[PDB]
């Protein structure tokens, strides 16, 4: 039931489009129509090196769904050379059926001490993400990023 | 100058107004007192820090369906009561803690057990049985005696001592959150 559950929503879930602004300023630093959502192949991005001299992100991602969800919300790991380097959970809530939403997430940059270099990190960081309506798993997907 | 708002929760004749005027004026059940009993603002000072207990006896206010949400959503912290004498007090203790858990929406709401009247010969309820129970719970269990005044601070100071250690432990979470929810992207 929960099985058949999960696979009727992903089934009716799709992620549109996503972007990253610099918080301050507003400007677009990186937009992907992909699917990076998919579960079954490893996606690469590439996002400009830029992005890691913001002191904040914001990142806006666009998905319908035909099925209702109470809770939908997000789990993400970052790997930097297969070590767990950050943990991250974002919630949305109440998903109307056959709606299409934008939802918006802050993420504030660490200290300056703390920032690891483009050079360091690209081809090296992992980005899993899962999917999920309350307890309920939906689908997990990897992104190989690049800092270009 | 912290004001610490403490709720005395029981079965009827447990004692609870008998702890609350022994915490308050230092002696058991006396002269007459017309003083209608609800809350009592007491200075004390436990380990060093003066405070201010906002004391609640409950023993008018339990029959109210509104101010029982009240009492059990402005608490900090409740001295669940029963008599030793009175083992149906004793089987009641379940039913006030799963109220107050449920208005407050929290699994660890600080809690103290008191087992009232250790004065009295023909007790029902053994203190095992009452450790138990407690120890079920991971909180204090405290024998008191009104009449005798026996465990009468330790159970209130008691309980203040597991407020400030949920207020500790919060305050630190806080901070915890704030450090880890940076990026390195
Ligand atoms: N022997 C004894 N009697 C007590 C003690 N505490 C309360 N009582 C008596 O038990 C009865 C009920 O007490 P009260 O404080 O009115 O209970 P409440 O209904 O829970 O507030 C009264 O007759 C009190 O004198 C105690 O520690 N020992
Ligand atoms: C600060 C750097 C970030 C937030 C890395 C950008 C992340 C991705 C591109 C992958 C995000 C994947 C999903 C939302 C499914």
């Amino acid at each position: 039931a929960k099985d058949e559950r999960a696979r009727e929503i992903l089934r009716g879930f799709k992620l549109n489009w996503m972007n990253l602004r610099d918080a301050e300023t507003g400007k677009i630093l990186w937009q992907g129509t992909e699917d990076l959502s998919v579960p079954g192949v490893e996606h690469e991005a590439r996002v400009p090196k830029k992005i890691l001299k913001c002191k904040a992100v914001s990142r806006e991602l666009n998905f319908s769904s035909t099925e209702q969800m109470e809770k939908f919300r997000l789990e993400q790991k970052v790997y930097f050379k297969g070590q767990c380097l950050e943990e991250w959970f974002f919630e949305f809530g109440f998903v109307i059926p056959n709606s299409t939403n934008t939802w918006q997430s802050l993420i504030e940059a660490a200290p300056e001490s703390q920032m690891m270099p483009a050079s360091v990190l690209t081809g090296n960081v992992i980005i899993e993400t899962k999917f999920f309506d309350d307890d309920l798993l939906v689908s997990t997907s990897r992104v190989r990023l690049f800092y270009v | 100058g912290t004001e610490y708002k403490l709720v005395v929760v029981g079965a009827g004749g447990v004692g609870k107004s008998a702890l609350t005027i022994q915490l308050i004026q230092n002696h058991f059940v006396d002269e007459y007192d017309p003083t209608i009993e609800d809350s009592y603002r007491k200075q004390v000072v436990i380990d060093g820090e003066t405070c201010l207990l906002d004391i609640l006896d409950t023993a008018g206010q339990e029959e109210y369906s509104a101010m029982r949400d009240q009492y059990m959503r402005t608490g900090e912290g409740f001295l669940c009561v029963f008599a030793i004498n009175n083992t149906k007090s004793f089987e009641d203790i379940h039913h006030y803690r799963e109220q107050i858990k449920r208005v407050k929406d929290s699994e660890d709401v600080p809690m103290v057990l008191v087992g009232n009247k250790c004065d009295l010969p023909s007790r029902t309820v053994d203190t095992k049985q009452a450790q138990d129970l407690a120890r079920s719970y991971g909180i204090p269990f405290i024998e008191t005696s009104a009449k005798t005044r026996q465990g009468v601070d330790d159970a209130f100071y008691t309980l203040v001592r597991e407020i400030r250690k949920h207020k500790e432990k919060m305050s630190k979470d806080g901070k915890k959150k704030k450090k880890k929810s940076k990026t390195k992207c």
